[PDB]
């Protein structure tokens, strides 16, 4: 019934697709995905399959994305399609033992500008500038959009992460921009740190954090040390945002290439946020079902892939909650 | 003999975890003198600069011990810390992380050394408002001070029995400058095989870091990197009033500090931990090869922590600085 747009990407992206449709068919799930094929494409061929998703998106406004990769395909699409927010919630899954139990945090990263719009070159032999960009506009959209976020969901405490100590003008700009909005929403508490003691804090007590937001590369940061915290990739989801769309990602995000074709990677973040994504298309029955049949399995502890300790491998998992899934529906 | 040490005593908490240091040098009865200057002082002559008085003393003696300087967020003057490194090309900054034996953190057995390229990178001074509500920073990385940090790295690895280097690195995302500092890296690997080299991407050095801190010996990133990861590690050991650090340049030039800043929410009080400060000056005087000295003062404040009784209240304890300190002292002593 729903149309859902599909980039399986890079590395186990395509086996953790694969592992989001199985578990659908098990649901019953009436989303119907229009498969597109992004990563790694011709370089001279890239524009138009870039050009189909942006209008398979203007059909379907909804998205399940993996890896991708004279910018990089990442920021093309991120452009064409406008995703500028990307929130990635990082949460303890109960019977998953980590040294950070009982975690609840929101990483809002604004993803269009920054260290990754491939400004550089050579000044002299050896010498090679990079430009980092920083604009009103975009921090503006991404503290009203992380202030929004902390509305909508209940949270209670927005904190700004920069470097404007010694980048005074580009860090500056984002964390002035954060203070400005700051105080459109009183209700909300508003905090401010520099970024190398954040990675202290989110290490040594990451309970005091609630909701951050952060330029591109500082959200790389974070959006990675905080899915270690909670047991890593591989478990950690992620969407990202435009004013229309909703593109739902792992939280951390990497290929895995190593595991391909090997049977052994966690379809346990691509699996939430699927959850997420039906969530946000009114299917509250199908993603709560999904969702906490993913973390009842995860805390039984009898099927568990690799890296959360177990054994099993990639589609004994994923088999694993599709018989507990097609068993929920009938009960 | 006795040898002069520069003491920048600076900002925040840095006058009161020097006096703390200072004064534990006096109780183990170390060869060291103090010259006493204030880098605090920024001075617009277009250029910024060092005052005078400093600029001297380091020049003169060379080892510097320093505390933290603030540098406003946003607004007023450049990091004098970046000057200081500049200005005496202190190249290197050296940032080892290892577990406190009577100190227990969920992490056991950390043992990590971030070696951080000092002077360029993101922390160059260096940004343009393009038009209104543009701006950009400029991130410069450059084939000598690659290349030498590189060097450093795994003469360093040498120097202490390390046996692998990684390059920490995003030169998938900036292809040039990342690409520039991990082709140089690769080069001193190539000519140094009796050390293991590889190299990995920072977000997943820090997705591994905080899950299996086993896998990782010594770092080398280009500054704005090194500056996270070593915060990073911190977290893993105790926190930032652990962490000591050293600024090395050629020439047994030097500087010491810790890895902490300024602490301007404990300033006034006397809750400070000055083992961070103490270590790196510890680290300071086997530098100079004064290493019974160095021994005694380390082991001191660690039998101080492994006893419990007196921590300061970052880790876990009640005690002021002061008086954490003069537990320190007695056990030099004796
Ligand atoms: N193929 C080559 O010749 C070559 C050369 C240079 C660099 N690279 C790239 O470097 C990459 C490796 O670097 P990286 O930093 O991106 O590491 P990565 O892709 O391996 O991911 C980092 C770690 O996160 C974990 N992880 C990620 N997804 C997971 C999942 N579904 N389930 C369980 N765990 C998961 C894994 O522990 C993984 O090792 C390669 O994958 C490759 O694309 C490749
Ligand atoms: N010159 C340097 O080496 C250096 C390093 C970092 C920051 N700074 C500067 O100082 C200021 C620091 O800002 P910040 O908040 O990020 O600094 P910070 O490193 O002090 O971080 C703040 C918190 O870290 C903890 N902490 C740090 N040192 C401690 C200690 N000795 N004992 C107990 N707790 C300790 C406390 O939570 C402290 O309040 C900035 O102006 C910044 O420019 C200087
Ligand atoms: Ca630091």
């Amino acid at each position: 019934s729903f149309p859902v747009t599909m980039l399986p990407g890079d590395g186990v992206g395509p086996e953790l697709m694969h592992a989001v449709k199985e578990v659908f068919k098990a649901a019953a799930v009436p989303v119907e995905f229009q498969e597109h094929h992004l990563s790694e494409v011709q370089n001279m061929a890239s524009e138009e399959k870039l050009e189909q998703v942006l209008s398979s998106m203007k059909e379907n406004k909804v998205a399940i994305i993996g890896k991708i990769h004279l910018a990089s395909y990442d920021m093309r699409l991120r452009r064409k399609l406008d995703l500028f927010a990307n929130v990635v919630h990082v949460k303890s899954l109960p019977g998953y033992m980590t040294r950070h139990n009982n975690l609840d945090l929101v990483i809002i990263r604004e993803q269009t500008e920054g260290e990754y719009s491939s400004l550089e070159h050579e000044s002299a032999r050896g010498v090679i500038e990079c430009l980092k960009i920083v604009t009103r506009a975009k921090s503006q959209r991404i503290a009203k959009f992380a202030f929004d976020y902390a509305t909508k969901k209940g949270r209670g405490k927005v904190t700004a992460v920069h470097k404007a100590n010694i980048m005074k003008l580009g860090d500056g700009l984002f964390l002035q921009c954060c203070e400005e909005v700051a105080e459109l929403y009183p209700k909300i508490k508003f905090e401010t740190m520099i970024i190398d003691n954040c990675c202290m804090q989110l290490v040594q007590n990451p309970y005091q954090f609630d909701v951050l937001v952060m330029p591109n590369l500082y959200g790389n940061i974070i959006d990675n040390l905080a899915a270690g915290l909670v047991g890593g990739a591989g478990v950690v989801p992620g969407e990202s945002y435009s004013a229309e769309y909703a593109v739902f990602e792992t939280g951390a995000r990497h290929p895995f290439a190593q595991a391909v074709g090997r049977n052994i990677a966690n379809p346990t973040a691509m699996l939430l946020s699927a959850s997420n994504m039906l969530r946000h298309l009114n299917l509250e029955y199908h993603s709560s079902m999904i969702a906490d049949a993913v973390k009842k399995v995860i805390k039984v502890g009898k099927v568990r892939t690799s890296d959360m300790g177990g054994y099993a491998t990639c589609h004994d998992f994923t088999e694993e909650i599709c018989r507990r899934v097609k068993d929920l529906d009938e009960n | 003999g006795v040898q002069t040490v520069t003491l920048i005593p600076g900002d925040g908490i840095g006058p009161e975890i020097s006096a703390a240091v200072m004064k534990i040098f006096d109780a183990a009865k170390a060869p060291i003198q103090w010259e006493e200057r204030n880098v605090t002082a920024i001075q617009g002559p277009g250029k910024w600069m060092i005052p005078s008085e400093a600029k001297e003393s380091m020049d003169k003696n060379k080892m510097g011990l320093k505390g933290p300087l603030k540098t406003p967020i946003a607004a007023g003057h450049p990091s004098m810390n970046l000057l200081l490194r500049k200005t005496f090309d202190l190249y290197a900054n050296v940032r080892p992380c290892v577990s406190i034996e009577g100190y227990k953190t969920p992490y056991t057995d950390v043992n990590i050394v971030t070696i951080r390229e000092n002077t360029e990178g993101e922390y160059s001074g260096i940004e343009h408002v393009i038009v209104d509500g543009v701006v950009a920073s400029i991130k410069l990385i450059t084939e000598g001070a690659s290349k030498r940090i590189a060097e450093f790295a795994f003469e360093y690895a040498r120097n202490n029995h390390r046996s692998n280097v990684t390059a920490v690195h995003k030169a998938n995302i900036m292809r040039m400058s990342d690409g520039l500092f991990l082709q140089k890296c690769r080069e001193v690997a190539e000519s140094c095989k009796d050390i293991k080299f590889n190299e990995m991407y920072l977000d997943t050095v820090c997705l591994n870091m905080v899950q299996d801190p086993s896998q990782f010996d010594v770092l080398v990133m280009p500054n704005l990197y090194g500056d996270i990861l070593s915060d990073l590690c911190a977290g893993l050991i105790g926190g930032l009033g652990v962490t000591p650090s050293g600024n090395i340049g050629a020439n047994g030039v030097a500087i010491f500090e810790s890895v902490h800043g300024t602490a301007p929410d404990i300033a006034g009080k006397d809750m400070a931990n000055p083992t961070a400060l103490l270590l790196s000056a510890v680290m300071m005087l086997r530098h100079m090869g004064l290493f019974d000295h160095a021994a005694r003062i380390e082991a001191a404040c660690f039998a101080t922590i492994k006893d419990g009784k007196s921590l300061t209240k970052d880790l876990g304890g009640n005690a002021k600085c002061s008086d954490f300190t003069e537990e320190i002292c007695r056990r030099v002593k004796d």
